[PDB]
RNA sequence: AUUUUACCAAUUAAGAAGAAUAUUAUAAUAAUGGGUGUCUUAUAUUUUAAAUAAAUAUUUAAAUUCCGUGUAGUAAAUUUAUUAU
RNA sequence: UAUUAUAGUGUAUAGUUUUUUAAAAAUAUAGUUAAAUAAAGUAUGAAUUAAUAUCAAAAUUUUAAUAAAAAUUAAAAAAUUAAA
């Protein structure tokens, strides 16, 4: 709140690592063997088969 | 020539002249020396290269990532000429001329303008057609002849508009390199006509059911009538 | 916001009573 | 056309006349005035300004494209004298008809001196409500003393 | 509240004409009877019943 | 307008009455009348048709 | 009205109307013939600054992976991009392009309409909050040479859980004879 | 690993486009009537609003 | 007061970021650069060379 | 570079990922109702259940712990 | 106090004394109405401030004036509709011309040449579809034209269709008029063959749903028993590839039931049996699949498809002892293994953070927030906070509701 | 077996009546307070007074006076006149 | 659509029904002597401020008043949070 910033001063944040981790991340996924939908490991559906066996 | 009209482009654009602009240029993107503030040295080959290559990719040119268009394809070039002739001469006027010299002054001037536009388009597309002769197709060559007929321009097989070269003393014509100018337009068009006739003959020789029988019959009848109209045989 | 939420809830209850 | 005195005062243009288009899309093409829109100062001439007229589909019929002559600005066309068969300036004139012996207004061609009457308008007359229509005789019955 | 206890104000310029005065015995005693309008139609007649609201077209 | 475009019928008067005053005529007293005006400044009464 | 065009080294006059109509027709037909579908979503409910980040994330990906990432993300920009990708995929299907070879060839946004909302403040002050919107351009081209990673692989935990359940780790692929019209 | 990103000078500084004096385009009579979008390279097979 | 507004806006393309984007900043920087280069040429360049 | 191939990241499930490695030896009996398996997330012979790192028959010396024989993996298991 | 411009569109802060203003909740900006103000426009009928004057003259012109038609014109338009037979003939002619003039793909070496886009074929395709009541897949047409053999097998069929229609035969129209019985005619057979070729192109492309739809339209057109059997077999295969097991099974059963009406030379019956068995296998009923394969073998001993499927089922049976039984009836369909299923999951799958049961819930035809979902009174549901409307207590619990 | 380093770039041609019975001065002829969706009732709807004022004056002298705050009939009903969708 | 029942009269069992979130600092509440509540992140999105080149580690010396102004010497990485 004291002086205007220039494009490079603004781009310092994208240079940093926190910005990349917060915005520029790619999720690893696979097709669920049961519902054949995109799925991230550790998260499942509420379907009975998914609950009983968790892909 | 990069950012402006190129090889087969129809739009005429003088890159140095700031036409088609609503603003007086204040910033010159391609600048090599601070002296170019008052001595841009535009027109010189190297500085003009810098400026033109700094210009962004317009609709004619395409960026390195955008997918370009096969403008050098004969199957696209021929329908372009057909569309040019169709736009120049309306269907009603074409039918009237085919049925029929009693024409209105407006219609006569429309026909003359169409012939002039078709000649200009052929001049612009000539290098691409010449490059695409080799891998063309019989249907597209027949379409070339049909488009010429529709435009009403009789090709110089040796009214007529290609036979007469455009006026202008040889000492004033634009001979600058890098611009696709065809000074020997009638000779080049005659060579192209001979080449396409030979290509049609070769395609028919290579080609040599009810559907295919009818296709062959109609193709032969077309070829015959179109070549007769244009003053060609075989 | 902590005490403000409770204050707003009490105000809403009073408004419902008075409506 | 909502502006006051937007119409043309003399209003020489009436249906059934022959006019030629002097400006616009079609120039030199002449025809008969199919219809006239006086409050817009527009004319509809056969085979002059033909444009498609789309019709949105309904529950009983699908979409259908139909072509009808569209209105043309009055100033674009000029009258054609039948005798001369050329473009002729027209002006409103008044004559006392011999038959009725009463004044009436026609339109005269200056170049050739031709007179053209005003085609009377007779809209559809097949309509009527006999149940609630007073008979003409009883309506005309005079009982006022 | 009397004569206004709501949202839509009354329009005194279209109120029915005053015709009397209150009295606790009967209610509203009517004094100016001529104020009240009676829509007496004309008596029936031949031409009257032959007439119709619209006029035919020649 | 749409009905005319479809049916081809001609219209001789505006389908709706237009009040160009938007109530100014109502505000003006009924007996209003513009005054006479002599020796007015305008070549319109001349009737020229060539200049 | 005539237009000057350089022909045979000299300027030649051609009908200006025909010249312009021919130019526009050629541009439009060339763009249509280009083997790609371009879609424009206007008034996107997302500030262009924020949406640009998700656009950069999704940029340069195949359609399959772009859709997967947008569905697996928790961002307004990613949801908007998923909607845009769905619309562009439908457009490509209608245009005839091959779905399995689709790829994103351009994703960008520029500022669009902007509504303003009043935010009261103490001491009698006030301002106008800005409700921003963006214009999203999404181009789906075709890359026949494109080869996609094999995402059917699943964790060993899932494999052995399915084995315990009795399912088969491999898919039950059954040969499907191609359709034929011999009987006709 | 990470997606390339670059802050846009277009977002940093976006001055309004020049207005028209007397609603006049200076080179309307000199330029073709072609769509500036087409001649600049912006095209859309399906515009959605 | 005259400043090389039109003459320096032309080469304003040779700067970076804010100076290249905003007319005033670029013009001020170019004016300062021209003056400093003139001073250096007229009082130190010959000595160094 | 005209147009580099798609950015689609290669399959990375079978590589080593610390977030998933944190669950290899984590008790998970409540998670499962009817299909329980012994050390579900643990793949014998692999570093923290990463099939891309195989130590089954390489000779790593673990005198007090068991190991399993090397059965060559398959494409549908690796990726 | 005052820092920016006096207008409401100015950004920076203002004060009541200097620049007093009215309470404008939300109004457009300098660049035109935004999505939020337009949502207000469409819902409330005017901008939320209320100081704006609604003006939808352009919308009225677009909708009501365009759809208005007088009674007489509406009555005579149907009578003046174009001639269906001539319009269909013209559509077929132009479609065939466009297909014939469609350029052939150049067989490049070292990479795959991009197939030229089909711009001029869409309008002929659209009119042909409108006339015949069928829907052709643009992807299928593109694949058919790209393939050389399929291109010829499509062109010949189209030419035969044109010839038979020009000869005065319109089998669908004649059948409809008569209904308002006989066997399939040459024109109808040619149309069926054309649709089958389009479906084959769709299958080659990978658009199994389009292939199935085209084959369903062909089945609708056809009336011959042999054509019905062949089309049912094709639809069963298309549905199997598209992951529509119920449809595949139904079509296979219909083909196997039509078996008797077909001559021995045809293989449509065997194809239908194979499709039914494959549908059962995908539904994970190995006993049913084996029984169906046994019946198919008993019917047509020696069929290559039946032998291949029997061998595959034998391999699966040899693998089964590892499980000691078949897949338990509890799941019986859980596992998904088709690329069509994967594509469907990618498209219509419930994404994380949106398009799920917690983002929006679709009521009969309307979108609702998860809290208003009438399918569950979960802890985040408004229905939970209601109770004891006045009739009766209705619940034993005495803490809420 | 595996893989394309980090950083750095730029605004321009505008799609359609989304600009005219428009903005300002200008008419020396009208004029009882203009008020439409108005629409009885008049003890209750009264503004007048010899002055610099909606009426507005062609020059430098002399002259009272502790900074001279200043100039006459031009024609007598003669045309310098408060105009106007 | 805000701290907030406008209470005149008047009455006492109508459940008269909208307040996110998986830690920490700081801040507010909360058996010596004279432990609770407020997170990041998803989403929305202000305000004071703004001469400024991609910036001003540090020390020494000096110039006309704080002097990151000058010179010498020296060696100052990027992002995030907190700290006057
Ligand atoms: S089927 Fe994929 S998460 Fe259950």
């Amino acid at each position: 709140p004291k002086r205007k910033k220039n494009p490079m001063q603004l781009r310092r944040k994208v240079y940093g690592l926190h910005f990349k981790e917060k915005y520029l991340k790619m999720e690893e996924w696979y097709y669920c063997p049961l519902c054949a939908e995109p799925k991230k490991p550790g998260e499942w559906c509420r379907r009975e088969d998914c609950r009983q066996i968790k892909p | 020539v990069y950012g402006g009209s190129g090889r087969g482009d129809l739009l005429y654009e003088n890159p140095d002249a700031r036409r088609h602009s609503g603003r007086a240029l204040g910033v010159l993107n391609g600048v090599r020396h601070s002296s170019q503030a008052t001595m841009p040295e535009s027109g010189q080959l190297y500085y003009r290269k810098l400026i033109l290559h700094s210009r962004p990719p317009n609709g004619s040119c395409a960026g390195l990532q955008r997918h370009c268009h096969d403008t050098c394809n004969w199957s696209y070039l021929i329908p372009s000429l057909h569309r040019c002739a169709e736009s120049a001469i309306s269907a009603k006027l074409w039918e009237k001329m085919c049925q029929l010299v009693n024409l209105t002054q407006y219609e006569r001037q429309r026909v003359r303008d169409g012939q002039n536009l078709y000649r200009y388009e052929v001049h612009q597309r000539l290098p691409l057609l010449e490059e695409s002769i080799g891998w063309a197709q019989l249907d597209d060559l027949l379409g070339w002849f049909r488009s010429a007929r529709r435009a009403w321009v009789r090709l110089p097989t040796s009214s007529s508009a290609m036979s007469c070269r455009l006026e202008g003393h040889a000492d004033s014509r634009d001979t600058t390199p890098g611009r696709n100018q065809v000074f020997d337009t009638p000779e080049r068009v005659e060579q192209l006509t001979e080449a396409t006739v030979h290509r049609i003959r070769e395609e028919l020789q290579r080609l040599n059911s009810a559907r295919r029988l009818a296709r062959d019959e109609e193709l032969s009848r077309c070829v015959e009538e179109e070549l007769g109209w244009h003053g060609v045989a075989l | 916001a902590a005490a403000a939420a409770a204050a707003a809830a009490a105000a809403a209850a009073a408004a419902a009573a008075a409506a | 056309y909502f502006a006051p005195d937007f119409e043309i005062s003399p209003w020489i243009w009436y249906p059934g006349d022959i006019v030629e288009v002097v400006s616009g899309e079609g120039i030199g093409q002449r025809g008969t005035i199919i219809a006239v829109i006086k409050y817009k100062n527009e004319i509809v001439v056969q085979n002059i300004n033909v444009q498609d007229v789309v019709i949105p589909a309904s529950e009983s019929r699908p979409e259908q494209i139909v072509q009808r002559e569209h209105p043309i600005s009055v100033t674009r066309v000029r009258h054609v004298d039948p005798s001369t068969n050329e473009i002729c300036n027209i002006e409103m004139v008044k004559v006392r008809n011999k038959e009725t012996g009463e004044m009436e207004e026609k339109r005269m061609s200056l170049e050739s001196g031709i007179l053209m009457s005003i085609p009377p308008v007779n809209d559809e007359l097949e309509v009527g409500d006999p149940l609630k229509d007073t008979p003409i005789q009883d309506a005309d019955e005079a009982t006022y003393d | 509240k009397l004569y206004f206890r709501g949202g839509k104000p009354p329009n005194p310029s279209v109120h029915p004409y005053l015709t009397g005065e209150p009295c606790p015995l009967y209610g509203w005693k009517v004094t100016d009877e001529s104020v009240i309008r009676q829509f007496n139609m004309p008596s029936i007649d031949g031409t009257n019943f032959r007439y119709k609201p619209y006029v035919a077209l020649q | 307008d749409r009905e005319v475009l479809l049916t081809g019928k001609s219209v001789w008067e505006c389908p709706i009455h237009i009040d160009h005053t938007c109530g100014g005529s109502k505000t003006v007293p009924p007996h209003a009348k513009k005054p006479v005006r002599y020796m007015d400044a305008g070549i319109a009464n001349v009737g020229v048709t060539d200049i | 009205r005539y237009a000057f065009v350089e022909e045979e080294g000299v300027m030649h006059k051609v009908n200006w109307g025909l010249y312009c109509e021919r130019l526009e027709t050629e541009l439009t037909v060339t763009q249509e013939r280009l083997p790609q579908h371009t879609l424009l979503m206007k008034a996107v409910p997302s500030s262009w600054k924020k949406l640009d980040i998700d656009i950069s994330v999704i940029r340069g990906l195949s359609l399959r992976e772009a859709m997967a990432q947008c569905k697996l993300s928790l961002r307004k920009g990613h949801q908007i991009v998923f909607r845009a990708l769905e619309m562009a995929q439908q457009g490509a299907e209608a245009k005839g392009l091959d779905k399995e070879h689709l790829r994103v060839a351009h994703i960008s946004c520029y500022p669009g309409p902007t509504d303003k909302q009043i935010d009261i403040r103490s001491k009698g002050y006030y301002a106008w909050k800005t409700k921003k919107s963006s214009h999203l351009v999404l181009t789906l081209a075709e890359d026949p040479e494109m080869v996609l990673p094999d995402r059917t692989c699943l964790p060993y935990s899932s494999l052995m859980s399915m084995k315990r359940a009795g399912l088969s780790a491999q898919p039950t692929v059954i040969d499907v004879p191609a359709i034929t019209a011999d009987g006709i | 690993m990470y997606a390339r990103f670059t802050t846009r000078s277009k977002f940093y500084f976006r001055p309004a486009r020049p207005a028209l004096a007397y609603n006049v385009d200076p080179n309307v009579m000199r330029r073709p009537k072609v769509k500036r979008g087409l001649l600049k390279g912006t095209y859309s097979d399906e515009t959605v609003d | 007061h005259y400043r090389a507004k039109l003459e320096l806006d032309r080469i304003r393309s040779m700067l970076r970021g804010r100076a290249r984007l905003e007319r005033k900043v670029g013009l001020k920087r170019l004016f300062f650069l021209m003056r400093t280069q003139t001073r250096y040429r007229v009082e130190q360049q010959a000595h160094w060379e | 570079r005209l147009r580099t191939p798609v950015r689609d990241r290669k399959c990375t499930l079978q590589y080593y990922n610390p977030i998933r490695a944190r669950f290899v030896y984590r008790r998970d009996k409540p998670l499962f109702d009817k299909y329980h398996v012994t050390a579900r997330n643990l793949a014998p012979g692999f570093s923290r259940g990463a099939l891309k790192h195989d130590w089954r028959a390489l000779g790593v010396y673990t005198p007090d712990h068991p190991q399993v024989p090397y059965h060559p993996l398959q494409t549908w298991m690796l990726g | 106090y005052q820092r920016g411009g006096w207008s409401p569109g100015s950004k920076h802060q203002k004060h009541m004394t200097l620049n007093p203003t009215l309470y404008l909740y939300r109004f457009p900006g300098p660049h035109g109405p935004g999505p939020y103000t337009m949502k207000y426009w469409w819902t409330l009928g005017c901008f939320p401030t209320g100081m704006e004057v609604p003006f939808r003259l352009h919308e009225f012109l677009s909708t009501y004036q365009q759809e208005h038609v007088p009674v007489e014109v509406e009555e005579w338009l149907r009578c003046y509709i174009k001639d269906p037979l001539s319009e269909l003939v013209n559509a077929s002619n132009d479609f065939f011309k466009a297909v014939e003039v469609y350029p052939e793909v150049e067989s490049a070496r070292g990479y795959k040449t991009l197939q030229p886009s089909i711009a001029p074929l869409l309008v002929p395709m659209k009119k042909f579809e409108e006339q015949l009541g069928v829907k052709i897949s643009p992807v299928g047409l593109r694949s058919v034209l790209s393939n050389p053999v399929l291109k010829d097998r499509f062109l010949d069929d189209l030419f035969d269709y044109k010839s038979y229609v020009e000869k005065g035969g319109s089998t669908p129209h004649r059948r409809l008029a008569r209904s308002r019985a006989e066997t399939t005619a040459d024109d109808e057979r040619s149309l069926i063959l054309l649709l089958t070729t389009i479906s084959e192109g769709c299958i080659n492309a990978g658009n199994y749903s389009d292939a199935a739809s085209v084959l369903a339209d062909a089945l609708m057109f056809c009336h011959d028993p042999d054509s019905q059997a062949t089309t049912h077999a094709n639809i069963s295969f298309a549905s199997l590839l598209n992951a529509d097991f119920k449809g595949a099974e139904y079509n296979g059963r219909e083909a196997a039931l039509l078996q008797p009406q077909v001559k021995p030379t045809s293989t449509a019956c065997a194809r239908g049996y194979v499709g039914w068995a494959a549908a059962a296998a995908y539904q994970d009923d190995f006993e049913k699949a084996e029984a169906i394969v046994k019946d198919g073998l008993t019917l047509y001993v020696g069929n290559e498809h039946l032998e291949k499927l029997a061998n595959k089922l034998q391999a699966l049976r040899e693998e089964q002892p590892s499980v000691y039984k078949q897949v338990p009836r509890s799941l019986r369909e859980s596992r998904s293994h088709l690329p069509s299923q994967q594509s469907r999951g990618l498209l219509s799958g419930s994404g994380k953070g949106f398009s799920n049961e917690f983002d929006w819930v679709e009521f009969k035809n309307k979108l609702y927030p998860s809290k208003m979902d009438p399918r569950n009174n979960e802890m985040g549901s408004v229905f939970r906070r209601v109770g004891d409307l006045g009739s009766f207590i209705s619940t034993s619990r005495s803490m809420e509701r």
